[PDB]
RNA sequence: GGGGGAUGACCCCAGGCGGUAGGGGAGCGUUCCCGAUGCCGAUGAAGGCCGACCCGCGAGGGCGGCUGGAGGUAAGGGAAG
RNA sequence: CAGGUGGAGCCUGGGAGUGAGGGCGCGAGCGAUAACGUCCGCGUCCGAGCGCGGGAACAACCGAGACCGCCAGCUAAGGCC
RNA sequence: ACCGUGAGGGAAAGGUGAAAAGAACCCCGGGAGGGGAGUGAAAUAGAGCCUGAAACCGUGGGCUUACAAGCAGUCACGGCCCCGCAAGGGGUUGUGGCGUGCCUAUUGAAGCAUGAGCCGGCGACUCACGGUCGUGGGCGAGCUUAAGCCGUUGAGGCGGAG
């Protein structure tokens, strides 16, 4: 079986957090944890939460044994945009968009004997 | 056309008639078109850039703004602006020549009489504003409602009767129009109604 | 006779008004107006019959 | 009655985009760039049928002119041989003869520089 | 053994047991037709003149039809001129049965 | 265009068929009306997404599957935002 | 007076567009027996043939007027180490 | 709402489902969010809720690419993958041949002349009354009514001033 957790409307830029997600793809849960703890990014925190919430769905909802699950799949999609006004010189007003991500960690049991 | 049946209470006699030998499947069409058009309401409308609610101010200056050039926001190019050559209320009626109105009416009957889908009648029997009464008379006239029927009489109670039949269109005799003949498969008149018809024409 | 059986004479309605729609029709883009100045302009020419 | 664009526009745009499958970048994704790209592929097709006929002849001829250059013969001559001998057959197409049926080919050459020597 | 034939103003290499599409003919889809035309035999020496006479090859009108549609389009730029035309080239399928020669 | 008298729509026959501004002629599709107290539709409408299939020169029309969940509307004519 | 049946001609009408042309050859004027200059006349091509072949490449020079298809043949200009 | 001292300007923004039956409880989490359970004919109908197109951004897979050069396509062959007995077809692109975007404006543009970031939706030859040709019909030494009056399930007829 495979299990997944999704953090949605997370107030962070996709392109930013996608960077650490790609860092755990295909790895054991044991390793992945050790990676996020010392990855120096704001995205670590969030991805950590999603991952741990995914495991906590495998063992308690799908029977998967924590010692055998890897990061089968992981991705982050673009949530809706927070458009905000940025006042500029000569009365301009730009619009910066505070971006938003949909983090999706998806776990599976390693095919170990 | 000539040979038309009559339901006398006595026996199904025949009555000859001076109806047009041939028909013009165009002036019939020209008449129907005229009917269906004079009855339109011409009630679609829209607002030009002048009747739209926006102010007549100019959006930006003509030049040096670095955008396109514009007047009001009622201009047709603007979303929410007025429309161009859209519908206004109009009268679709036109005065079709009277001779053609008459002639088409004869022809519309002749086309019925020719196919022997005309039947004249008298007095009825089951009259009185109950369809049940009518419906049996009709049954006893080969009008099983196997086909759409235009019933023409000046008898209120007879018109009251059949009025609710999903295959009957009822009409007083001065209301003889041709649209209400071509839809109907079958034409049925009382004699006093046939009489006036022979007077409208000629 | 029947309503489906109406239909007028082949000429008659004619309809098929002209346009200024696409290419292919031929009568497209400039719509019968040619590159032009005063006449390709909206309101048009002065009364040409005089 | 109003008649909105409605569904007509999306549909036409899909025909083109479908005909532009496999084109590079936007040329397959943007309607406008796809239509533009198509006109090109349109004329290039037409032009390249009319000139595919050309390209093969020039290919056929080389092989002939090489194969009969193994028997001491210009292509320029050979054709006259076949012209005269009435062997108006090679159609240059059947210079697969020169590769599959050398025996046959030789006979023709032999018959070619026969009449006219 | 093979032969070189001629039809549709073209000249193909046939050999008994060979389905082959050809410029449309006039015969019943399942008739029988020799094209009394030949220009070669797969045993040499037959070659001479345009067409060798003491020889021909027979085939069965396997059926007719229309080949795949190709789009021939034309575009002239800056002149608002585009044409779309669909083409399907009629053809007849033939089976080479005998080299009568 | 001429025959084929087939008056039809059908055949052989011979010609013409680059094209802007423009002229002319045929059609496709969109909204609405009559056809409708009808017909299609939960055994699935309209719309969407595919298709290497079928008919049309083309504009288009079909057909098949997936989606969709309540509408749609022939032949044949009419009017246009 | 004859040959000439041609997308020829003439008559009456409906609808236009165009009225910024350009290059080249030949005949002149202006210019400097200058200009991808200018202004006429006779032709032509481009315009509208920025479709094809040749000219290395190139609207108008040479060849040639592209309805569609073919992995058939002869050619024009031009070429064949 | 917002903009403007003011006169005044002036928007955007509708749709779960038949019915809230609007998700008790449990797990991860500070919450948000999710995973189970549960409701439902359907939960990518879960309330940023019918349908959910395109641009746009990701994940996974097939083909491909680091001695090549280009309006990005086309025409050939060939490799690799896929569908199908089958011949055949679909995807991809390695090499070879050919190839100066679209619109507009112009004598002339790939043009280093104009316009367009891309996508979706709104966006320009109409109508009335006259007139002039043509055309489909009616009646023809005649043709025709206007306003009105009568009638009428969207029924027509009378009305001859002009
Ligand atoms: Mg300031
Ligand atoms: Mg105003
Ligand atoms: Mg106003
Ligand atoms: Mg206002
Ligand atoms: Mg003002
Ligand atoms: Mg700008
Ligand atoms: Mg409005
Ligand atoms: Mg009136
Ligand atoms: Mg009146
Ligand atoms: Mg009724
Ligand atoms: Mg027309
Ligand atoms: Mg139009
Ligand atoms: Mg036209
Ligand atoms: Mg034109
Ligand atoms: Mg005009
Ligand atoms: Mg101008
Ligand atoms: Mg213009
Ligand atoms: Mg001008
Ligand atoms: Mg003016
Ligand atoms: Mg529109
Ligand atoms: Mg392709
Ligand atoms: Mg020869
Ligand atoms: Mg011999
Ligand atoms: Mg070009
Ligand atoms: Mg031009
Ligand atoms: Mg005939
Ligand atoms: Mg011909
Ligand atoms: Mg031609
Ligand atoms: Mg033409
Ligand atoms: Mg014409
Ligand atoms: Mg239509
Ligand atoms: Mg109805
Ligand atoms: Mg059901
Ligand atoms: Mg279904
Ligand atoms: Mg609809
Ligand atoms: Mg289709
Ligand atoms: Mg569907
Ligand atoms: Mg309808
Ligand atoms: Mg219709
Ligand atoms: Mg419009
Ligand atoms: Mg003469
Ligand atoms: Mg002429
Ligand atoms: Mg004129
Ligand atoms: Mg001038
Ligand atoms: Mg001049
Ligand atoms: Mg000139
Ligand atoms: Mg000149
Ligand atoms: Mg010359
Ligand atoms: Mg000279
Ligand atoms: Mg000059
Ligand atoms: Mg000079
Ligand atoms: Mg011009
Ligand atoms: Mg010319
Ligand atoms: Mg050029
Ligand atoms: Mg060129
Ligand atoms: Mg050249
Ligand atoms: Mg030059
Ligand atoms: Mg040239
Ligand atoms: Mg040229
Ligand atoms: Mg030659
Ligand atoms: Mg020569
Ligand atoms: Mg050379
Ligand atoms: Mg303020
Ligand atoms: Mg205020
Ligand atoms: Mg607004
Ligand atoms: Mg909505
Ligand atoms: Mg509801
Ligand atoms: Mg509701
Ligand atoms: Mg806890
Ligand atoms: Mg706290
Ligand atoms: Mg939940
Ligand atoms: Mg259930
Ligand atoms: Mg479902
Ligand atoms: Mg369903
Ligand atoms: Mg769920
Ligand atoms: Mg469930
Ligand atoms: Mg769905
Ligand atoms: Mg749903
Ligand atoms: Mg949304
Ligand atoms: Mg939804
Ligand atoms: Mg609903
Ligand atoms: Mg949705
Ligand atoms: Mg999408
Ligand atoms: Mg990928
Ligand atoms: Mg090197
Ligand atoms: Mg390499
Ligand atoms: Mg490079
Ligand atoms: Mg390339
Ligand atoms: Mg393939
Ligand atoms: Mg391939
Ligand atoms: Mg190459
Ligand atoms: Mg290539
Ligand atoms: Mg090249
Ligand atoms: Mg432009
Ligand atoms: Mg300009
Ligand atoms: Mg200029
Ligand atoms: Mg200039
Ligand atoms: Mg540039
Ligand atoms: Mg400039
Ligand atoms: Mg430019
Ligand atoms: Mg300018
Ligand atoms: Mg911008
Ligand atoms: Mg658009
Ligand atoms: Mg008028
Ligand atoms: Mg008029
Ligand atoms: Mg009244």
């Amino acid at each position: 079986m495979e299990a997944k957790a999704i953090a949605r409307y997370v107030r962070i830029s996709p392109r930013k957090v996608r960077l650490v997600v790609d860092l755990i793809r295909g790895k054991s849960l044991e390793e992945a944890r050790n990676i996020l703890r010392y990855t120096n990014k704001r995205g670590a925190y969030f991805v950590a939460k999603v991952l741990e919430s995914a495991a906590a769905n495998a063992v308690n909802n799908h029977d998967m044994l924590e010692d055998r699950l890897y990061v089968k799949a992981a991705y982050v999609d673009e949530g809706p945009a927070l458009k905000r006004v940025l006042p500029r010189a000569r009365g301009r007003a730009d619009i910066i968009k505070k971006r938003t991500s949909h983090i999706t960690v998806i776990l599976g049991e390693k095919h170990g004997k | 056309v000539y040979q038309i049946p009559v339901l006398s209470p006595s026996g199904r006699r025949e009555l000859a008639a001076d109806l047009p030998a041939e028909i013009n499947p165009h002036l019939l069409w020209e008449v129907v078109r005229w009917q269906l058009a004079k009855r339109r309401r011409g009630t679609a409308s829209t607002k030009t850039r002048g009747e739209v609610a926006y102010s007549g101010r100019k959006i930006w200056p003509q030049k040096h703004t670095g955008r396109a050039r514009h007047g009001d926001i009622g201009a047709p190019i603007f979303v929410g602006g007025g429309v161009v050559f859209g519908p206004k209320p109009r009268d679709y009626s036109y005065t079709l020549p009277k001779k053609v109105r008459k002639k088409g009416l004869a022809m519309a009957v002749a086309d019925r009489a020719r196919e022997g889908k005309l039947l004249l009648v008298e007095a009825f029997a089951g009259v009185n504003g109950k369809t049940k009464e009518f419906l049996a008379w009709a049954k006893e006239a080969g009008l099983d409602g196997s086909e759409s029927v235009l019933l023409v009489t000046g008898n209120e109670l007879v018109r009251r009767a059949a009025r609710n039949l999903p295959w009957v269109v009822t009409l007083a005799p001065e209301g003889l129009n041709v649209y209400d003949i071509v839809r109907t498969e079958r034409l049925v008149m009382d004699l006093d109604a046939w009489e006036v018809f022979q007077n409208r024409i000629g | 006779m029947k309503l489906s059986d109406l239909r007028p004479n082949p000429g008659a309605n004619k309809r098929r008004k002209r346009v200024g729609r696409g290419p292919g029709s031929g009568h497209g883009k400039t719509a019968t107006r040619g590159h032009k100045g005063q006449k390709s302009r909206s309101g048009g020419l002065k009364d040409p019959r005089r | 009655p109003r008649a909105k664009t409605g569904v007509v526009r999306r549909r036409k745009h899909k025909k083109i985009l479908k005909l532009a499958k496999g084109y590079w970048g936007l040329r397959s994704k943007s309607f406008r760039k796809a239509r533009e790209t198509l006109f090109a592929a349109g004329n290039y097709a037409y032009a390249h049928r009319k000139r595919r006929k050309r390209d093969f002849r020039r290919l056929w001829i080389v092989r002939i002119n090489a194969a009969c250059r193994q028997h001491g013969l210009n292509y320029s001559t050979f054709i006259h041989g076949l012209k005269k001998a009435g062997i108006e057959v090679d159609r240059k197409n059947l210079a697969d003869l020169a590769v599959r049926e050398p025996q046959v080919f030789a006979e023709l050459v032999e018959r070619a520089k026969a009449a006219q020597g | 053994m093979f032969a070189i034939v001629k039809t549709g103003g073209k000249q193909y290499r046939v050999e008994p047991g060979l389905k082959l599409r050809v410029e449309k003919l006039d015969a019943e889809p399942g008739a029988t037709v020799e094209l009394p035309v030949l220009l070669l035999g797969g045993e040499k020496t037959v070659v001479g003149t345009p067409v060798v006479e003491g020889a021909s090859v027979v085939a069965e009108v396997l059926g007719h039809g229309r080949g795949k549609k190709i789009l021939v389009s034309k575009f002239k730029a800056k002149v608002q001129y585009r044409r779309k035309k669909g083409h399907r080239q009629p053809y007849t399928e033939l089976l080479i049965k005998e080299i009568r020669g």
